[PDB]
Formats: C-alpha cells, sequence, structure tokens
RNA sequence: CACCACGAGGCGCUGUCUACGAGUCGGGUUGUUUGGGAAUGCAGCCCAAAUCGGGCGGUGAAUUCCGUCCAAGGCUAAAU
RNA sequence: GCGACCCCAGGUCAGGCGGGACUACCCGCUGAGUUUAAGCAUAUCAAUAAGCGGAGGAAAAGAAACUUACAAGGAUUCCCCUAGUAACGGCGAGCGAACCGGGAACAGCCCAGCCUUAGAAUCGGGCGGCUCCGCCGUUCGAAUUGUAGUCUGGAGAAGCGU
C-alpha cells in the first residue's frame, strides 16, 4: 500500500469467482417473459391482462406514509361495506386480502369507492349462455366486451398545486419554532410531570 | 493454459447516456444531407435529383 | 485498451519498468492493509488520522427510514412556484402563494439565502429552524406546521 | 369426547399415574430391539392431531435411540488442526434424536413413507419415539385425497431430505422473521444468494 | 387519542378520524370453551399436583411466600410464570381451606 | 337434448355457545453457528408451562400500559 | 377340553412396495488445512474443498405465533436498491445481513379435537357384470383403542328470515 488513496476494502478473498452471475440471458429472458405474458392474455381472454383489481394503501414508516401504492388485496371490512361477498370477490377479478386490518375511515371509504367503481365498470358472462342469473350481464353489454390491455384503474398521486391565500393576523403571530420546542420539550418531561403529579 | 485465461464476465458492453446517442443519430442526419459528405463516404450521388 | 498500455512502449527492456535492483516482488509489504500500525503507520496516520479506535454509542438495528429528513432552504423555496404562479403573486400584493414543501418531498425549512425582495410566502411543512421562520415573517408571510 | 381427556392426562407427566405406566413402559421397551412395529398406537390422540387414521395403509413403529452429545469419531481423539477446532467431548449433532429416529425407521423400512413422529418415553440412556409410515402402494391410502400426495416422487424420503416436522425444527423453519430469516429457503441457498457477485451486461 | 396534526409532541402524526377494529375470531385465542375447562379440572383431580407444584403449596402453607416464588422461578424459568403458579397455588390452598 | 333445489352455499339478525396441536413452548447450562452485540438459529443434558392465556416488539431486570400475531400437524402452481 | 381376545412365530401362501445408476442445478449431514493477518494461537481461508446420504424437471420455501411504530403494510420465491450500511472483529487483518421503496410472478387451501347413535352413513380384497385411469351388485375383511360427514379462528355451531 502506497500514497493517499481511500482504504481498501474489496470482498475477494474467497473463492468468488466461482459465484459469479453474469446477465448474456437478459434479452433472453425478456422474451421469455413477454412470451408468457401474451400465452396467459390469449389464455384468460377477455379478462384484464392487468390482472385482478388491487387497493389503494399508504406507504409504510415515515419516509413513505405521504405515498400511495398497490396493496395485496381488499380487507374483509372493505368487501362487506361495498356488499360484494368475500367468496365471490375472487371469482370476478378481486383481490381479497383477509389479513389487512383497517385503523381509520379514509383508506376503507377510498377502497370502498373504488370497489364500487370497479362494479360499475364490470361486466359478467352468464355461466350458461341461455341462462340469465343476478349478478349476469345484458346481452348489450356482452356485445361489445374487449379485453384491456393496460391498467384500467392507475394509482395516481394528486399532483401538487400551489395556491394564493391571504395572510390574516393570525397566521402571522403563530410561533412555529417556539411551538416546535414546546411540544418537544413536553414529550421529554412527561414522565417526570407525571411522576410529579402522582407523588403529589 | 495460456497466460491470464480469458473469462466470460470481460466487460464486453458499454453504457454511452442518451443524450449523447441522439447527439450522434442528429449529426448523422445532418451530415447525409451534405452531398459533399456523402461523396465522401464513397455513395455514386451524381445523378440524384437533389 | 491493450495497444494503449505502457507495458507495450517496455517490450524489451528486460525490467518492464519495474528496476533491475528493487524488481517486482508478490508482497513485500504484506498483504492489503497489513502493517497499518508497525510499518505502515506513517501513511495511516499522516493521510487517515482517526482509522484506529472506536467512539460513540452503537444502535442495534438502526432503521434509517424513521431519520428521513430532507431539507430546503428558503433561498430554493421560489423556484418551487410554477412560472404562473410566480407570475400572479407578483402581479397581486393582496395574497401569497401557499407552497407545501412537503408535496414536493421537504420535510424541514431551513434559512439559508434571502427571498424575492418584497414577495410574502406563506409556507407549510413539518418543520422548520428559527432564521427561516424569522426571515419568513419579515417578508410578511406566515408558517403552518403539518404532519 | 375422548381424546382430550388423554391429551390433558399425558400433559401430567409427573403424575403417579403416569410415572408408573411410564416406568413399566420403559422397562418393556428396554428388552425389545431398537425398532419394532407396534399393532396400534400407545398415543391414540397424539397419532391423531399428527395425521395417523385407523384404517389400512397406516402403521406404526417404536423406535429407540441413544441419548446425549455427538463426540467427534476421530481415532484416539487426536485432531490435526488448529485449537479451535481440537475439541473432542462436549459437541452437539445438528439434528435432533427424533430426526435420527425417523432415519432409522425410514433406512429400515425403504418401501414405505414416513409421515410424522411423537416422543413416547425416555430414560437416561435411551429416548423412545414411534413413527408414522405410510404404505404409498396400498389402495386405500392411493384413494385418499388427504394422504395420496405422499404418492408422488418429490415426496421420496421426506425424512432424509429434513422435510418431516423434526426436520424443519431442526433447519430452522418453525420460525418466521427477523430470528429466522436466514434459514429460508435455505441456510445454504441464502449463503450462495448473498455470496453471488452480479455483473450485469452494462456496468 | 386523535392526531395532533404535528410531527413532535405527544399524540403527533398525519390527522385522520381513527377507527375501532373490527373484531375477529383471534380475540378468542386466550380462551377455551367450558367442556375443556370442566376436562381439565376432573384430569387434574384424577392426576394430581407434581413434585414441584406440592413443594410451593407447602411453602405458601408455612407463609415463605417469596421462598415459594423463588422455588416456582427456578422450576418454571420466567418470574411471570412463576408468579402465574403461585397464585393458582394459593387460590388452591384458599378453596383447600375453605 | 333433459335441465329435478330435498339439500348445500350466499346475505341479514341473536341477551346462546364458540372446543384451536406438551417432555411442546419457555428457562438454565454446554457446544457450534450468526452481523445478532448480558447471548441469531440449531443441538445435547437439567427443569418444565399456560388458557380473561401464549410468542414477538434487536441492552439484561422489576412494575404499569400499548402494538402485533397465534407455534409445537399437513398440501400447494408462477416468477428463480 | 372348548371358546373369545392379546402379543408373537412359520409360510416358494394371494397381490403389491424398496435397494442401484447419473451430476450442471436442488435438499440434509459431516467437515479441514494451504492461505491472510508481513510472525502466531482467537479470527481469516469457510458455515468452503474433501467425505456420507436424498429428489425433480426444477428442487427448496410458502399462506405470519410476520414487517413495523407509519396516514401503517400483508403467503413464498427472485431481481434492483437498501449497502460495503446497522452490526460483528487480538474493534487488527477483515467480515457483514434485514425492513421500507421499485419491479418479475401471483393462489390459495386440507386436517386433530364437543357435536350420526333412529344402527360405519367409511374403506380394502375376491367373484360377476358395465358406456372400464372408473361405476354397479354380492360376499369376506378393516374399523368403535373411530372410517365417513361438519369445523380450522379469515371463522364456525344452533335458531329465525331473504
Ligand atoms: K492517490
Ligand atoms: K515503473
Ligand atoms: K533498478
Ligand atoms: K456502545
Ligand atoms: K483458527
Ligand atoms: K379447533
Ligand atoms: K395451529
Ligand atoms: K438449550
Ligand atoms: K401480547
Ligand atoms: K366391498
Ligand atoms: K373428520
Ligand atoms: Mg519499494
Ligand atoms: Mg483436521
Ligand atoms: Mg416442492
Ligand atoms: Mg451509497
Ligand atoms: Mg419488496
Ligand atoms: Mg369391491
Amino acid at each position: 500500500m502506497k500514497h493517499n488513496n481511500v482504504i481498501p476494502n474489496g470482498h475477494f478473498k474467497k473463492h468468488w469467482q466461482n459465484y459469479v452471475r453474469t446477465w448474456f440471458n437478459q434479452p433472453a429472458r425478456k422474451t421469455r417473459r413477454r412470451a408468457a405474458r401474451q400465452q396467459k392474455a390469449v389464455k384468460i381472454f377477455p379478462r384484464p391482462t392487468a390482472g385482478s383489481l388491487r387497493p389503494i394503501v399508504h406507504g409504510q414508516t415515515l419516509k413513505y406514509n405521504m405515498k400511495v401504492r398497490a396493496g395485496r388485496g381488499f380487507s374483509l371490512e372493505e368487501l362487506k361495506a361495498a356488499g360484494i361477498p368475500k367468496k365471490l370477490a375472487p371469482t370476478i377479478g378481486i383481490a381479497v386480502d383477509h389479513r389487512r386490518r383497517n385503523r381509520s375511515l379514509e383508506g376503507l371509504q377510498t377502497n370502498v369507492q373504488r370497489l364500487k367503481t370497479y362494479k360499475a365498470k364490470l361486466v359478467i358472462f352468464p355461466r350458461r349462455a341461455k341462462k340469465v342469473k343476478a349478478g349476469d350481464s345484458s346481452a348489450e353489454e356482452l356485445a361489445t366486451a374487449t379485453q384491456v390491455q393496460g391498467s384500467y384503474m392507475p394509482i395516481t398521486r394528486e399532483q401538487p398545486a400551489v395556491d394564493l391565500v391571504k395572510v390574516t393576523d393570525e397566521m402571522k403571530s403563530f410561533n412555529a419554532y417556539g411551538k416546535l420546542r414546546i411540544e418537544r420539550t413536553n414529550a421529554r418531561h412527561i414522565g417526570a410531570r407525571l411522576k410529579r403529579a402522582a407523588e403529589a | 493454459r495460456m497466460f491470464a485465461p480469458t473469462k466470460i464476465w470481460r466487460r464486453w458492453h458499454r453504457k454511452i447516456p442518451v443524450n449523447q446517442k441522439r447527439y450522434a443519430v442528429a449529426s448523422a442526419i445532418a451530415a447525409s444531407a451534405v452531398p459533399s459528405l456523402v461523396l465522401a463516404r464513397g455513395h455514386r450521388i451524381e445523378s440524384v435529383p437533389e | 485498451t491493450t495497444r494503449f498500455k505502457k507495458n507495450r512502449k517496455k517490450r524489451g527492456h528486460v525490467s518492464a519498468g519495474h528496476g533491475r535492483v528493487g524488481k517486482h516482488r508478490k508482497h513485500p509489504g504484506g498483504r492489503g492493509n497489513a502493517g497499518g500500525m508497525h510499518h505502515h503507520r506513517i501513511l495511516f496516520d499522516k493521510y487517515h488520522p482517526g482509522y484506529f479506535g472506536k467512539v460513540g454509542m452503537r444502535y442495534f438495528h438502526k432503521l434509517r427510514n424513521k431519520f428521513h429528513c430532507p431539507t430546503i432552504n428558503i433561498d430554493n423555496l421560489w423556484s418551487l412556484v410554477p412560472q404562473e404562479v410566480k407570475d400572479k403573486a407578483k402581479s397581486s400584493n393582496a395574497t401569497a402563494p401557499f407552497i407545501d414543501v412537503t408535496q414536493y418531498g421537504y420535510f424541514k425549512v431551513l434559512g439559508k439565502g434571502v427571498l424575492p425582495q418584497n414577495q410574502a410566502v406563506v409556507v407549510k411543512a413539518k418543520l422548520i429552524s428559527k432564521n427561516a421562520e424569522k426571515k419568513i415573517k419579515e417578508a410578511g408571510g406566515a408558517v403552518v406546521l403539518t404532519a | 369426547g375422548a381424546y382430550t381427556y388423554v391429551s390433558e392426562l399425558w400433559r401430567k407427566k409427573q403424575s403417579d399415574v403416569m410415572r408408573f405406566l411410564q416406568r413399566v413402559r420403559c422397562w418393556e421397551y428396554r428388552q425389545l430391539p431398537s425398532i419394532v412395529r407396534v399393532t396400534r398406537p400407545t398415543r391414540p390422540d397424539k397419532a391423531r392431531r399428527l395425521g395417523y387414521k385407523a384404517k389400512q395403509g397406516y402403521v406404526v413403529y417404536r423406535v429407540r435411540v441413544k441419548r446425549g452429545g455427538r463426540k467427534r469419531p476421530v481415532p484416539k481423539g487426536i485432531v490435526y488442526g488448529k485449537p479451535t477446532n481440537q475439541g473432542v467431548t462436549q459437541l452437539k449433532f445438528q439434528r435432533s434424536k427424533r430426526s435420527v429416529a425417523e432415519e432409522r425407521a425410514g433406512r429400515k423400512l425403504g418401501g414405505l413413507k414416513v409421515l410424522n413422529s411423537y416422543w413416547i418415553n425416555e430414560d437416561s440412556t435411551y429416548k423412545y419415539y414411534e413413527v408414522i409410515l405410510v404404505d404409498a402402494a396400498h389402495a386405500a391410502i392411493r384413494n385418499d385425497p388427504r394422504i395420496n400426495w405422499i404418492c408422488n416422487p418429490v415426496h421420496k424420503h421426506r425424512e432424509l431430505r429434513g422435510l418431516t416436522s423434526a426436520g424443519k425444527k431442526y433447519r430452522g423453519l418453525r420460525g418466521k422473521g427477523h430470528l429466522y430469516h436466514k434459514n429460508r429457503p435455505s441456510r445454504r441457498g441464502t449463503w450462495k444468494r448473498n455470496q453471488t457477485l452480479s455483473l450485469r451486461r452494462y456496468r | 387519542q386523535p392526531n395532533t396534526g404535528l410531527s413532535v409532541g405527544l399524540n403527533k402524526g398525519h390527522v385522520v378520524t381513527k377507527k375501532e377494529l373490527a373484531p375477529r375470531p383471534s380475540d378468542r385465542k386466550g380462551k377455551t370453551s367450558k367442556r375443556v375447562h370442566f376436562v381439565r379440572s376432573l384430569i387434574r383431580e384424577v392426576a394430581g399436583f407434581a413434585p414441584y407444584e406440592k413443594r410451593i403449596t407447602e411453602l405458601l402453607k408455612v407463609g415463605k411466600d417469596k421462598r415459594a416464588l423463588k422455588v416456582a422461578k427456578r422450576k418454571l424459568g420466567t418470574h411471570k410464570r412463576a408468579k402465574k403458579k403461585r397464585e393458582e397455588m394459593s387460590n388452591a390452598l384458599r378453596k383447600m381451606r375453605a
């Protein structure tokens, strides 16, 4: 070792040459996955190629709680609120997740509205052609039925907007930094304050 | 055995920025419009109308 | 590019540029960072002060997400406002633009630099520094806390 | 409606009744070979809850295994290596005794399939287990949808690949999460995945 | 308690209308039927108590509650299970006295 | 072309019930292993549970709460 | 002496099953030292080589006794990132994951236990038929020390309505 260089820490002391993974098959993998997707689309025709509907869920942890993404499946509470029996939802293209809990009204209401939109946009063929049942669609709707290729219900964020508002005296007399400092102090000293209150 | 036997994990490919690729494509397209350059590249264009 | 390698220029010069006396042997000073305290001590001390020893407390299973806190300076707040909103704010002095820095991925607002002259700005953020709040108040704006 | 009584009684292993019965049974087992068939399970309820059924094609074998750790089997206890590896005694087999019993039953009974096993008795020198095996060739087994999966070739010698309940236990698979993640899909598979040096085309 | 809408202090976080969790069958994991309790009582009558349970009961009869708890902790392994076992022994002793 | 809803599921209600895996979990100790650090998993030996309970919440311990799941039985295609 | 059961013994009894072979990948066990540390013993080499076994076309894993502390995610597997990071380490040489986030693919289920008792409703073998990977009839046997059916916590039983 010589000169002023960063201290090296290369992890190459084992038989690493026997565990090298190359990517010469990357185009082949892409082609194989595309072929599988095409075969699946042909198989499930006329069902949408994007797959079953998924719920809207929040991101985990403080880093992503402002983000909205797709969850595994709709909760039992959401299905009950939307009037869709849980045993029927999977058969009509709705994913079901019996594990997800509903802690707030906003998420439950959002997913219920999503399910209602899907129901409004859903067309169901009868099990037997000559027999029409409660959940089946009319012949006119069935005739104009096609396979949807892309995502039929994109999960998108409401883009930010900067509006002009009046600055009132109440806002001009608010000490944000002082509020933050006092809240931090209260959080730090809650235990001591409770102990003193209990003692006295 | 040869000295330093060749191995498959040699860096065969190159990752050129997209902007540079587009620059090169635009330059080639512009050069294709210069009759002198087209002649200089070996093409017989003495009979092309324009 | 093999044809540009300097060993090609050294073909026919015996030592290949590594000297007749010293030569190029296998590991004359040990492997890797060997001897950091004994025969490579001068190099470590002069170029890598602080390398040896330990300081501070440990933190088992430390997750970086709970420490996430992007910051933006007040001198960059105006750049978040779209051009049409900036024009509207310039035209009308009775209202101020309302910038939610959280929608742009910022948690805390710091107080480096200055704002546009004679421009009131309403800023909402999770946290703010005392200087940033003072500058916003001086500009005629206000601060709103969110989460 | 009787199995709960038996299970609760077998949870009271320090009771006088259980101590007497287990003492007599341990004496009797000591006199017989290490592997022997039993006409019916001596713990019916435990066998049921482990998948046994009272129908043709199901059998139970009692297996006796020696107790204690694994002495390193080197001549004269001599190790040619560094001091860290010089230990001979106080070394422990990575597999459990019940896994050993299941392996012995499976190797001895090559024409059957090991399903599960349970502890029955133990003394200072021996530990005893009964192994539930299935004759996959029997028509009763092959016509039962709940068990005929064992007839498929992928389940050959489950006990020798750690696929039994004891196998999953000693492979570290009975838990999930931060305390067990390195065990899935397998410890060696995880090591191979972690050590792999990925060199993409565009680096 | 609802979130304050602040990022610091007590009850911090984004403001949402909290919803009580819907009841689910898993709320009864620690409970069992009356038949199971009856069976366990009968089997306890049939099988009696283990020697260490008898030792704890003797210690409680003498009046050495701390020694009984120490013995229970040594036998079972944890202070919580030792406390539970000592309480159960005390309940059995109370039933015997009455 | 016959297409039969006895029965079984779907939905709503209930001052009733609501059964869930033991020498297993857990604990002590020893050996090994792990990034897992008053001990990550595994294993031997010793002790050895519970049902308004049990496991986990990356610093051991006691007290009071809170969050989250339900082990010790089993099967399962695809992405690799 | 007869009979019932239990445990066990002998059958070239009627009909079935198993051993062994291959190595690129896969599963379980066992297990070094060369080497690096400019010496060397912990460490490293390596949870690797060698050794002993077990499968398939993939294997293994898999439906939370999970992740987290959020406005919360939701079987397993794999890729990118996390990250040469938290941590470990004669804190030397070195070693080194996981969660979130973005993608590929997606699928959920079966049992044990209280619950036929107006009758084991279950299953195997022989024999005889049939539209023969199975169905029907008859006869022996297994099984009550429990085969079918319902139930599996996401529930469910029972009762009443649609
Ligand atoms: K340099
Ligand atoms: K040189
Ligand atoms: K020289
Ligand atoms: K520390
Ligand atoms: K060593
Ligand atoms: K149950
Ligand atoms: K269970
Ligand atoms: K132990
Ligand atoms: K708990
Ligand atoms: K028959
Ligand atoms: K059943
Ligand atoms: Mg030199
Ligand atoms: Mg050796
Ligand atoms: Mg498999
Ligand atoms: Mg980085
Ligand atoms: Mg992910
Ligand atoms: Mg027949």
